[PDB]
RNA sequence: GAUGGGGAAGCUCCGUUUCAAAGGCCUGAUUUUAUGCAGGCCACCAUCGAAAGGGAAUCCGGUUAAGAUUCCGGAACCUGGAUAUGGAUUCUUCACGGUAACGUAACUGAAUGUGGAGACGUCGGCGCGAGCCCUGGGAGGAGUUAUCUUUUCUUCUUAACA
RNA sequence: CUUGUGACGGCCCGUGAAAAUCCACAGGAAGGAAUAGUUUUCAUGCCAGGUCGUACUGAUAACCGCAGCAGGUCUCCAAGG
RNA sequence: AGAACUGGUACGGACAAGGGGAAUCUGACUGUCUAAUUAAAACAUAGCAUUGCGAUGGUCAGAAAGUGAUGUUGACGCAAU
RNA sequence: UUUACUUAUUCAAUGAAGCGGAGCUGGAAUUCAUUUUCCACGUUCUAGCAUUCAAGGUCCCAUUCGGGGCUGAUCCGGGUU
């Protein structure tokens, strides 16, 4: 349950090879009145702790599950 | 007729002192080879109150000399002793106080406290607060000193025999009143269970050798052979006289 | 607590210096003091007392 | 008296107080003489008397406290220690 | 204001325990309440703790000593007397 | 007379080397811009080389008479002077500010000092300031 | 309250570290092997005794006819024991920065010793915090409404742990 | 309001438990490198965590008072006017 | 805190919630007791006074005992009145 | 009646540590011949610290990683005091 920032710390997560489990997770958020935006939650979980990659840019988080690996088991939701 | 309360005082179950807030006894270290060849130092790291007592007690710290440890002592504290201060106790130590002198060392006119009775009893006359052990003379040929015990009484006592130098401290304790059965309450709960005191003249004749009758008289006199018993020393017991005194102890 | 201080790592347990995490800093200060001035002085004393009991 | 040679010096010479401002005359050489309280800590004592042996500086131990010494120098707070580092007028260097 | 002509702190004693041991215990009490001087320091922060514990605060020390007062004057007596001998026999 | 003098021995008391004997090789007594007050430039022991007896042959010798010094920056306050001295060439050219503010700089500095520290103390000599301020 | 010991016709009494030969460790040496065995250390001196004293470690949500911090889901913590990768240190072998207070991801340390927490009264008032209570706006729902009431009530929460 | 704590203050002829457990420090035995090791008080990863209690009442009806007795029986939470 | 205006002079509007004074006897006080007929003037109390005791001891206990309470104590103390 | 001996008995300590004697090494002693005997026979401005069969010196061993004995710390008697 630890907030994270790096994401080649997230994907270097995503193979410490006792991660099996991963979830996404999407909010509906304000930054402003005008501009209701787009929260995206990269909830990794492996054995001893639930790591959290926090994201509020949509083409990264994209990009992001364009390159993690195909084999982790997802959660979209 | 009945057991009465010193005739159960002896057996003490609840008559026992009070021990939980007191930290042991207050001793004299051993003497094993430097207090009667020479002398050592020690700290005094604190002062403390020893509950019961009326005195403070001093947290003194020596080292043992054949063994890398810090044996710790218990002492009853004099009046100008302090923290983090140098004891100097033995034979050939300094006659300050605090220091531990043998009474065979120290001059007449001297003045000690937690003084032995015979060497390697660590603490006998004079431990209580305010009271003090003069010196008179010596007899170093059967080494025997004579000294003057606050009962006025003139004991002799051997030489080697160690003592603390100084008053013992808490002086003027009794010259305040207490006012107040709570404040006696108190004291008496943590020495040990001797208070209240009820009258054997206002108890009936099974429970005291006064109690009963239309009046509250004792009608048998007071006055208690030595060579009594247990169920009749209730009274002033190998009394010589009595009554209100007026001159002097006579000694 | 202390099964707590056996949980964590010791840069929480004590400080870096000599007498880290037993005694005050300032204590550690005068007892160095002491320590070097005191033995300075057993040593002057001793000269002294080696050379006077030499004359005599 | 010392006290009247002292009232003196602070009034030509000068002088500071207190353990930090001595030592650190001392430490820079300027001071010249030092009279030191009874009262105030063995530890302290001995610590001015080694720095003192090094500068070759004098000394002087006060037949009083702080509140004496304080007293003396015409302040009304404690003073253990007093660097003096010039007197001018008395004789103070001279004496003792 | 002035409170009390003189009972002073045996005033919360009441009306209780009799003049006399009210004046007796008004002597004690302000003797045993009273600031004294550490001799190390000079200053005034010594109090008792408890019977013969007094102690600075200032100077972080304590002393043994009588109950009520932090220097008994028996123990004055025998503070000079020692010093007495004790020069006379080093002498 | 001002003794702080760049060839002495001192007592650290505050720090991280506390309760240790530094050289004293640079002092800058009037101060300074970036430690600006009473302040030096001082080297000395970071682990004392221990006891060595006729039992060791040689490799627990070297091994107990290596040695870890240092350097450091110190106000005076935080110093406490001796009156033992010792011999300053080896070293009072490369110790300078600037060799602080760089760690390469600051280990070379190391280097030569242990050279210089080991011989002096592999030489009878300086035994005080070798040995160990117990406390 | 056993044992050792002493009493007692004796059932049993005293006494609890005492007039006791009161034991069990670390190390390596045997790598036929036991643990004999080279070594040194140390010195309780049984035990029982508090479901309110001390005490290693868990919380939320939901769930049953009846259970729940115990079950389910999720997220955590300690203890013990194997333990491998990464990281730090080092050829100046057991880290560096800081004037200092001290700081950091770590960053050797046996015997023995020292210190600290555990571990501590009661009363007063003062400050600070938690939850509650009072309350404003706004978003939903309900009530009243002959009259008047931008109205009365109600939900707007966020645990351990990091 | 209830509570928890922090620093202070007052009172005492009263100064207001112990032990287990844990940690650090001093000390420097022992051992350790260069193609190496070093440490498992840093992170991460692996396994296991037994035994017994656990429902309910806790009282003008579940307890004791011969009983579904106006009695007695330790405590926590505690809204608005 | 004060002022206008008002009221069938009512208004701490219910609840809540001191009767007092002058003297006597007696115990000083607070406190405790005869559970289930006596709460008092009785006991206690602080304070006053006396007595014993220097540890090979005083007081008390125990069938005894290498036993014990005061006593982890020491005449400003323990014990008995 | 006075005192003597310690072993019996009794008391108390102590983790049964420094007993006693003699002796060095110094001071005094007047030595009336050589010492006659007596004193010491490692510590005191300071709330530090003191430990690894002790370092050293010395003699051995099988030198090598090191190992051991004497002294450092006088000797005798084994009466714990
Ligand atoms: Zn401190
Ligand atoms: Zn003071």
């Amino acid at each position: 349950a630890r907030e994270i920032t790096d994401i080649k710390q997230f994907l270097e997560l995503t193979r410490r090879a006792d991660v099996k489990t991963a979830t996404v997770k999407i909010n509906k958020k304000l930054n402003k009145a005008g501009k209701p935006f787009r929260q995206t939650k990269f909830k990794v979980r492996g054995s001893s702790s639930l790591y959290t990659l926090v994201i509020n840019d949509a083409g990264k988080a994209k990009k992001l599950i364009q390159s993690l690996p195909p084999t982790l088991k997802v959660n979209r939701l | 007729g009945r057991v009465i309360r010193n005739q159960r005082k002896g057996a003490g179950s609840i008559f026992t002192s009070h021990t939980r807030l007191r930290q042991g006894a207050a001793k004299l270290r051993t003497l094993d080879y430097a207090e009667r060849h020479g002398y050592i130092r020690g700290i005094v790291k604190q002062i403390v109150h020893d509950s019961g007592r009326g005195a403070p007690l001093a947290k003194v710290v020596f080292r043992d000399p054949y063994k890398y440890r810090l044996r710790e002592e218990i002492f009853i504290a004099n009046e100008g002793v302090h923290t983090g201060q140098f004891i100097y106790a033995g034979k050939k130590a300094s006659l300050n106080v605090g220091n531990v002198l043998p009474l065979g060392s120290v001059p007449e006119g001297t003045i000690v406290s937690n003084v032995e009775e015979k060497p390697g009893d660590r603490g006998a006359l004079a431990r209580a607060s305010g009271n003090y052990v003069i010196i008179i003379g010596h007899n170093p040929d059967e080494n025997k000193t004579r000294v003057r015990l606050p009962s006025g009484a003139k004991k002799v006592i051997s030489s080697d025999a160690r003592g603390v130098i100084g008053v013992i401290a808490g002086g003027g304790r009794v010259d305040k009143p207490l006012l107040k059965a709570g404040r006696a309450f108190h004291k008496y709960r943590l020495k040990r269970n001797s208070w209240p005191k009820t009258r054997g003249v206002a108890m009936n004749p099974v429970d005291h050798p006064h109690g009963g009758g239309n009046h509250q008289h004792i009608g048998k006199a007071s006055t208690i052979s030595r060579g009594a018993v247990s169920g009749q020393k209730a009274g002033l017991i190998a009394a010589r006289r009595t009554g209100l005194l007026r001159g002097s102890q006579k000694t | 607590r202390p099964r707590q201080y056996a949980t964590v790592s010791k840069t929480h347990k004590t400080v870096s210096r000599a007498y880290g995490g037993s005694r005050c800093a300032n204590c550690v200060k005068e007892r160095i003091i002491r320590a070097f001035l005191i033995e300075e002085q057993k040593i002057v004393k001793k000269v002294v007392k080696e050379q006077t009991e030499a004359a005599k | 008296s010392i006290n009247q040679k002292l009232a003196l010096v602070i009034k030509s010479g000068k002088y500071t107080l207190g353990y930090k401002s001595t030592v650190k005359s001392l430490r820079q050489g300027k001071s010249k003489l030092i009279i030191i309280a009874a009262n105030t800590p063995v530890l302290r004592k001995s610590e001015l008397e080694y720095y003192a042996m090094l500068s070759k500086t004098k000394v002087y131990y006060f037949q009083g406290g702080n509140n004496e010494l304080g007293t003396a120098v015409g302040k009304l707070f404690r003073v253990g220690v007093v660097s003096i580092l010039e007197a001018g007028d008395s004789d103070i260097l001279t004496t003792l | 204001a002035k409170r009390t002509k003189k009972v002073g702190i045996t005033g919360k004693y009441g009306v209780r325990y009799g003049s006399s041991l009210r004046r007796q215990v008004k002597k004690l009490e302000i003797q045993q309440h009273a600031r004294y001087d550490c001799s190390f320091c000079g200053k005034k922060t010594v109090k008792r703790g408890a019977a013969g514990i007094w102690t600075c605060s200032c100077c972080k020390k304590t002393v043994a000593g009588g109950a009520y007062t932090v220097s008994t004057a028996a123990a004055a007596t025998v503070r000079s007397t020692i010093r007495r001998l004790r020069e006379m026999v080093e002498a | 007379a001002k003794f702080l003098k760049a060839g002495k021995v001192a007592v650290v008391v505050r720090g991280r080397y506390a309760g240790k004997k530094v050289v004293i090789v640079k002092p800058h007594d009037e101060g300074s811009k970036s430690h600006p007050f009473g302040h030096a430039l001082v080297a000395g022991i970071e682990r004392y080389p221990l006891k060595v007896t006729k039992k060791h042959g040689a490799k627990k010798v070297a091994k107990r008479t290596k040695i870890k010094p240092f350097i450091k920056v110190v106000n005076y306050n935080h110093l406490l002077p001796t009156r033992y001295t010792l011999d300053v060439e080896a070293f009072k050219s490369v110790v300078s500010t600037e060799t602080f503010e760089q760690p390469s700089q600051r280990e070379e500095a190391k280097k030569v000092v242990k050279k210089a520290f080991e011989e002096r103390h592999q030489a009878g000599k300086n035994q005080w300031f070798f040995s160990k301020l117990r406390f």
